[PDB]
RNA sequence: AGAGUGUAGCUUAAAAGCACCCAACUUACACUUAGGAGAUUCAAUUGACGCUCUGA
């Protein structure tokens, strides 16, 4: 039974009518646009920074890869079979204060 | 780079104000959760 | 035509795809379309979360069949020590998620566990629920 | 061709506190918080705060003030755990509660006769073991504690070569996820280390390409 | 007088004219050609033409503005630019119609004179 | 009845059963654009084309 | 120490075209629109600075 909470509450529509000004300046939004551009390029740089890494440690893993097969190929079977420990993976983020 | 996900705009028109609340468990830590009415601090017994 | 050297040079459908277990073969290893649950206090976080998941998927030539969400979970505690009230609304953003290889599916555990927002809780599990 | 056996294990820790932000995004979080004042509607607190001031001036021409004062005084009676475990004691490379906002890599010191070599621990996974349960019985072995943690799957990660007969050394990922730990003054030199203390730490190539594969943030 | 091509319906564009107007917006240049129905390119204006490198939104236009001019050089007074949907509602390309129009350009091609 | 092609018949370097992991184009344009260039390439079988029809100044201009 | 060597990520380009990221429409992806960031590694067809592989 998918009860979504997308729907606008109608108590919001009809006691919408408190705050209906948005005023901007000049220098503001020159600010706003340049910031904009600085961050653009820097969520750029951090995404090629991703790329990099995930390249290098793919390029890890597939180094490691080839190794095991020219040494041995039923380490190759017992790798490759996936660990039925990843069925109950349930991981939390991190925190703000230690306890 | 966990401020990638911890950095967003509310994409929705119609919504009240996001208030940076201070949540804090049992287990001994605070996290920034967007409450109405704005406790500072809002513990969990 | 049929008979003349230029038959079918129209044909489309061949090239148009249009009309769940895991397999533990030995030599290639894929799972079942398994759901990530983003369980979040903050529907903001959770939903960008849920598109980073979405555009690295996408990104890493991942198909990905739904991105739908479970609501609020609001449960009626007291602040016993005075009576005071607190509402609470999680929200989980459940995305599948389908192809998966165990050096690939390693690669993606570790930057999703890297990149573990703040106060966002992953769950990686079956597709065995009822919506 | 004699392949001498050797394994190991990288193991890591994941982060707890937050990272520490850059101007440039707090800047950008200022500006997401303006345009969360500018577009929402109907903040309950405030329009209720200016319903009643507004009603009390009636009131006084024919509550959120000390609610706000409250609000402070716990503010300010709540203590707030250590946010920074690091610099306050600067020298203490050995706890598990050293570094919070990024992982940590679990390293040690032990000397051979032949070699004298800074190690990310290793391990000798025998022909009829698997390396899974190698790297699980090694941790049990010369760690000495009780250590809950995950292991991702089967898949390695990184595999190097020596020739002297030859050698390798075989490194998984694993993080942790509860520690229980006894005489932390032991005589392995055991040392939690960050990417840049790996970078000084480390003799090798074999452990610079570790550093490589090793997660940065 | 002459015959436009006129058959082409359940196909884009339309090859009903004399002279085509086709904008080609790739990356860092805007590339603006004119030609004939046989496809024969009759003027050019590139912004990667070496000239007007020197000196986007107001690249499009200063392409218009010296394809215009070379439009009135070669005689060519009358074009069918026909964009899709999108860039016929977008931004830029309204400028490119603009700087054409008071370029000295009409957009639009007398109709056939059978008869 | 057949007859074999006189050359290389079109979207067969493509044939693949991966087309699932092949580009796939999203838009119209560029579909449009492959398109004018196949409409000019040579072509074996009929056509309506058949029957109708230095470094100082790359300094220079850097600086500039 | 030896070999392969060299246009941003990529090219039977020669300073080109595809890729990249950003704001909006999107649950979201996508499209599109506004943007912006980008390379011929240096010294006169050659040598050396840089990467990979083979070594110690």
């Amino acid at each position: 039974i998918p009860i979504e909470d997308f729907i606008t509450p109608l108590k919001f529509l009809d006691k919408a009518r408190e705050r209906p000004q948005v005023e901007l300046t000049f220098e503001e939004t020159e600010r706003r646009a340049l910031l904009l551009k600085k961050w653009s390029l820097y969520k750029q740089q951090e995404r090629k920074m991703e790329r990099d890494t995930i390249r290098a440690m793919l390029e890890a893993q597939q180094e490691a890869l080839e190794e095991l097969q020219l040494e041995s190929p039923k380490l190759h079977a017992e790798a490759i079979k996936r660990d039925p420990n990843l069925f109950p993976f349930e991981k939390e983020g991190p925190h703000y204060t230690p306890p | 780079d966990s401020s990638r996900a911890s950095l967003t705009r509310v994409h929705r028109q119609a919504y009240a104000r996001l208030y940076p609340v201070l949540l804090v468990k049992q287990d001994g830590s605070t996290i920034h959760i967007r409450y109405r009415e704005p406790r500072r601090m809002l513990a969990m017994p | 035509y049929k008979t003349k050297p230029t038959h079918g040079i129209g044909k489309y459908k061949h090239l148009i795809k249009a009309e769940v277990r895991a397999i533990n073969l030995g030599t290639d290893y894929e799972y079942g379309v398994l759901n990530i649950h983003l369980t979040a206090y903050d529907m903001t976080l959770a939903e960008s979360y849920a598109q980073y998941v979405h555009n690295l998927c996408n990104s890493l030539s991942i198909k990905v069949e739904e991105s739908y969400a479970m609501p609020t979970k609001t449960i009626e505690v007291l602040q016993l020590q005075m009576l005071l009230d607190s509402v609470l609304t999680t929200h989980e953003r459940v995305v599948q998620i389908s192809g998966l290889s165990a050096t690939f599916a390693e690669i993606f555990l570790e930057i999703i566990q890297s990149s573990l927002p703040e106060g966002v809780r992953l769950s990686v599990k079956e597709h065995t629920e009822e919506d | 061709s004699p392949w001498r056996l050797l394994g190991a294990l990288c193991l890591q820790r994941p982060p707890v506190v937050s990272k520490p932000l850059t101007p440039l995004q707090e800047e950008m979080a200022s500006l997401l918080q303006q345009i969360e004042i500018e577009r929402s509607l109907y903040s309950d607190h405030e329009l209720r705060a200016l319903d009643e001031n507004q009603r009390l001036a009636k009131k006084k021409a024919d509550l959120a003030q000390d609610l706000e004062d409250m609000w402070e005084q716990k503010f300010l009676q709540f203590k707030l755990g250590a946010r920074i475990t690091e610099a306050d004691e600067k020298n203490d490379r050995t706890s598990l509660n050293r570094k919070l906002d990024r992982n940590l890599v679990l390293l040690v010191r032990e000397k051979f006769g032949d070699q004298d070599v800074w190690i990310l621990p290793q391990a000798e996974w025998q022909p009829g073991e698997t390396l899974r349960g190698t790297a699980e019985r090694t941790l049990a072995t010369l760690s000495e504690n009780n250590m809950e943690a995950k292991f991702l799957g089967n898949a390695p990660c990184g595999h190097y070569t020596f020739k002297f007969l030859g050698a390798k050394v075989f490194f998984f990922k694993a993080l942790l996820l509860t520690g229980d730990f006894s005489q932390a003054g032991n005589k392995g030199h055991h040392v939690w280390v960050t990417k840049d203390e790996l970078g000084d730490y480390l003799k090798p190539k074999y452990l610079a390409q570790v550093r490589r594969f090793v997660s940065d943030l | 007088v002459a015959r436009k091509e006129r058959g082409w319906r359940t196909v884009f564009p339309s090859r009903e004219f004399w002279h085509r107007l086709r904008v080609i917006r790739t990356q860092h240049h805007v590339e603006a050609l004119v030609e004939h129905q046989n496809g024969k390119v009759v003027v050019s204006a590139s912004t990667r033409e070496w000239a007007i490198k020197k000196h986007n939104v107001v690249a499009c236009e200063s392409i218009g503005r010296v394809l215009a001019q070379r439009c009135l050089e070669a005689g060519i007074n009358f074009m069918v630019y026909q964009p899709t949907p999108w860039e016929a509602a977008s931004d830029s390309m309204k400028r490119l119609q603009s700087a054409m129009t008071e370029g000295g350009v009409v957009l639009r091609e007398p109709q056939r004179i059978y008869e | 009845r057949r007859t074999p092609p006189l050359g290389p018949m079109p979207n067969s370097d493509i044939d693949l059963s991966n087309l699932e992991r092949l580009e796939k184009y999203r838009s119209f344009d560029r579909y449009r654009r492959r398109a004018e260039q196949e409409a000019q390439a040579p072509h074996w079988w009929r056509t309506y084309r058949e029957y109708f029809g230095r470094t100082q100044q790359l300094l220079e201009r850097k600086q500039a």
